[PDB]
RNA sequence: AUAUACCGCCAUCUUCAGCAAACCCUGAUGAAGGCUACAAAGUAAGCGCAAGUACCCACGUAAAGACGUUAGGUCAAGGUGUAGCCC
């Protein structure tokens, strides 16, 4: 049985957002792609470096917003520009979300060398795409 | 201050009169024996239940008492009205296919409701799962065949009597009264029957309605000077 | 000094309520039909059981004959009967102190 | 390495072994057990080791009307922050140990008894607060299925009383406990009989009934008597608000029998109100606590009838052996009248 | 060391269509049972098949393929429980 990136349904009240819903097999299908970057086309170069500063990126994100970030990220790059849209609980106070975006921007501007931008979006509870 | 003249000269009005509504004039014995509803089954398919309401077997065919149908027409009919009267949701259930196309069209043209197809289970006992819990369920249910088409009784009087919702009915000389609120011992299978049947009930409940609204009117315009 | 101030009290209200203080007393015991005699007495040499009696478990519950309120929860309302130890699950000790205060 | 670690879900998942086969089978003794925690319970971010006061997201972004600066807090004084965060999440597993023990049933191992609180709310404002759901019994049943061979279900008896007449009984099958508490005592609140009670406190009329195997022989009491009754009989007689009876229960004590046949006796049982009705008749009653007094109890509704009842010397009733051995004496019992706890 | 503690990724039936909850009904409220289309107690939702999509079509091939079966395979992808090693 195929088991990757699979959420099984158990009781049929587990809550999953849209992408945690879908299999892989959607991907492309019904689903997009969580980082768009000119890496993976045909003749581009250094593909596996982004893909070294994505998994760093998401990892870094998840574990400087503790329990804030509601789904995955998605991380755009435009020339060297790199954009974090993350969509976040409205737990904490906005004093420490901004202290945080503004933390995590410099942060992360200062050790890939690019323009870092980080948008919030913010949602009063977790989106539930169905129940399983 | 609205409700308690409301209630009163609306719904308790009629439930002072015997015979608000004036039903027995809708039907005679005359005219229920000219419309076959006297015969019945033979007496091999009598149902013990019914032989009370039997005058008796002519050559092994029994005939029902017209005497008592006229009783429990008059109390069925009167029943339907004042339901009717208080807007309570009639349905009419019969699983004879000959009729299914005219009781459907009597009911919609009564304003009404009709379920003449399979009684899917629990159309009555999970009505709340198959609607959702706001539904309202039938405050009476009217039976214009009390048998399936296997000669059983139809489950929906058992669910009816389950759910506590009245159940007027047509009992033939093999149905089963047992749990029919109001039986009307009578032929269900002669056509004229059947149309003699539909044709009292649709009078019954259109004149409980037009009688509501005109209550309802006069009411609301003496109370308003 | 005044037994009866205490089921007026708030704390007796806020334990009891208007059910009898052995209400809820349940005696520990094996199999379905319980000895018929309770326990000789709770207190011993100072020292309490592990379950003691509905008098016992409450020292502000004063047995005597002016707390007429209190003795009127082991006397049958219908019958004017004493209750026997078993039925309320006081101990004997308490229970022969009950039927003097009621006498 | 940094990219080989995991989220806190995946770590947990992988180390409680909740799901696999184990779990399933069980067939490795786990009393050496790990149990899940959050370990993000307390922390507070912005807190660390180096004990920096980051302005803004640990302390307050402007103290005094100003804004603070970067500050890191003395050995001293962290060392108490880290020793008083290790106190409070001391003081959290205590509370998280901590409980309140409950009511047993009929025995310290047994379902019988044991409330389960009220039924659970209706759809749209039907709310059953003033019904009380007990357990009469729990049950086993092994099940064998052509694949799987033997599966374990429960099969739950419950009965359901608001106390003032009205109650009923249901049975659920389930394959947890919980979900056949829930089922049988939803599916009993529907089921509702309505028991009269003479003066609300005892049933009208001795009652003599046999269902399928098992005889009930109640006996309508006087005030105070109390229940003297099958322990199933007493709980069922609680909910439904009985307080003064006397049962015996001969042949087969299968539980469900027993319910079932109870409660048809007790619904089948007739008012003094319609005794007077069928018979045309006052009801007189006798007390010897009033004397000679007559008490009349219920009148018919009709016309009162004029001939007195036919008074035959020897009346043509079936009495039980046990009854008429117990009023002659010769019932010596070493069991019966036997001194037992308030019911 | 332990795949007979697990996550993760899969094999197998599967070249399957059923599964599991939540109810309802029948058997006197026993274990249990619940189908008839000119229909007679089953059912609104969920998962899977199906549908949709990719490839060149609507066909076909891929993909998908639930629950469950074999303590199936992997502690040597990595992570991790327990146990063990630290000149
Ligand atoms: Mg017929
Ligand atoms: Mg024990
Ligand atoms: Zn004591």
């Amino acid at each position: 049985k195929n088991r990757a990136a699979r959420v099984r349904v158990s009781k049929g009240d587990k809550p999953v957002t849209y992408e945690e819903a879908h299999a892989p097999h959607y991907i492309a299908h019904r689903k997009g792609w969580l980082s768009l970057h000119t890496g993976n086309l045909d003749g581009e170069d250094h593909a596996a470096e982004r893909t070294v500063e994505d998994v760093f990126l998401r990892k870094f994100m998840w574990g400087t917003f503790p329990g804030c970030l509601a789904d995955q990220l998605v991380l755009k790059r435009r020339g060297n520009q790199l954009e974090i849209c993350a969509v976040v609980l409205r737990q904490l106070s906005p004093h420490k979300y901004y202290f945080l975006v503004g933390y995590s921007e410099t942060l992360l501007s200062y050790f890939y060398k690019c323009p870092v931008r980080l948008h919030l979006q913010t949602v009063p509870s977790k989106v539930v795409y169905k129940y399983l | 201050e609205d409700s308690t003249d409301f209630n009163d000269k609306i719904l308790n009005e009629p439930l002072k009169h015997s015979d608000f509504f004036n039903v027995k004039e809708l039907f005679s014995v005359r005219s229920l024996f000219d419309a076959r509803v006297h015969l019945g089954h033979k007496a091999g398919c009598r149902h013990r239940f019914m032989e009370p309401y039997i005058f008796g077997s002519r050559l092994d065919h029994d005939i029902i008492d017209l005497e008592q149908t006229a009783t429990h027409l008059q109390l069925a009919l009167n029943f339907t009205a004042h339901m009717a009267y208080r807007k309570g949701i009639i349905l009419f259930i019969s699983r004879n296919r000959q009729f299914s196309y005219l009781i459907e069209n009597m009911a919609r043209d009564c304003g009404e409701y009709a379920h003449t197809r399979y009684f899917r289970g629990g159309m009555l006992t999970n009505a709340r799962l198959l609607f959702g819990p706001t539904v309202r369920l039938p405050d009476l249910i009217i039976f214009l065949h009390t048998l399936n088409n296997i000669f059983e009784p139809h489950v929906a009087v058992r669910d009816a009597a389950k759910m506590n919702i009245p159940t007027v009915g047509i009992v033939d000389t093999n149905c089963n009264p047992c749990l029919i609120t109001y039986p009307v011992p009578g032929n269900d299978d002669s056509p004229l029957a059947v149309h003699l049947y539909c044709r009292l009930f649709q009078t019954a409940i259109t004149r409980a309605k037009e009688k509501r609204q005109q209550v309802e009117a006069l009411y609301r315009l003496q109370g308003q000077k | 000094d005044e037994p009866w101030k205490y089921l007026e009290s708030e704390e007796y209200q806020e334990r009891y309520g208007s059910r009898p203080v052995w209400a809820d007393y349940r005696r520990n015991h094996k199999g379905g039909v319980p000895p018929q005699r309770t326990r000789k007495t709770c207190i011993r040499r100072n020292k309490v059981v592990g379950n003691p009696c509905p008098i016992c478990r409450d020292h502000k519950l004063h047995v005597d004959f002016r707390n007429v309120k209190l003795l009127e929860q082991f006397v049958c309302a219908h019958t004017g009967i004493i209750f026997y130890a078993p039925y309320t699950g006081v101990c004997v000790k308490q229970h022969k102190r009950l039927t003097q205060a009621i006498q | 390495s940094f990219f080989t670690k995991l989220t806190a879900d995946e770590l947990w998942k992988g180390a409680l072994a909740e799901t696999g086969a184990g779990a399933k089978k069980g067939r490795g003794k786990r009393t050496k057990k790990k149990k899940r925690k959050d370990l993000n319970r307390g922390q507070i971010i912005g807190e660390g080791r180096y004990g920096f006061l980051w302005p803004g997201l640990n302390v307050p972004l402007m103290k005094n009307g100003a804004v603070q600066t970067i500050a890191q807090r003395s050995k001293e004084e962290q060392e108490k922050v880290e020793a008083d965060m290790i106190q409070q999440r001391e003081e959290w597993d205590r509370k998280k140990k901590m409980k309140v023990k409950r009511e047993r049933g009929w025995s310290g191992n047994s379902w019988g008894g044991i409330s389960l609180g009220p039924p659970d709310p209706g759809p749209c404002g039907e709310t059953y607060e003033d019904f009380d759901t007990r357990i009469l019994e729990v049950r086993n049943v092994f099940t064998m299925t052509a694949k799987e061979g033997r599966k374990k279900s429960i099969r739950v008896l419950v009965a359901v009383g608001n106390g003032k007449g009205a109650a009923g009984f249901s049975i659920g099958k389930a394959t947890d406990r919980m979900d056949a508490f829930r089922k049988a005592k939803n599916r009993a609140v529907h089921h509702l009989h309505y028991i009269e009670r003479y003066e609300d406190h005892t049933i009208f009329h001795d009652i003599s009934l046999r269902f399928k195997r098992t005889h009930i022989k109640m006996k309508k009491q006087p005030k105070g008597y109390g229940l003297r009754c099958h322990r199933a009989i007493i709980t069922i007689c609680r909910l439904i608000g009985i307080k003064d009876m006397y049962a015996k229960v001969s042949g087969s004590i299968n539980m469900l029998s027993l319910t079932q046949g109870l409660f048809r006796g007790l619904s089948r049982q007739e008012t003094h109100q319609q005794l007077a009705d069928k018979k045309g008749l006052h009801v007189v009653e006798i007390r010897e606590e009033c004397g000679p007094l007559p008490i009349v109890v219920a009148s018919p509704r009709g016309p009162l009838r004029k001939d007195p009842e036919p008074e035959d010397e020897v009346p043509d009733v079936k009495l039980d052996w046990e009854d008429v051995k117990t009023a002659q004496g010769m019932k010596r019992s070493v069991w019966s009248n036997l001194k037992r706890a308030a019911t």
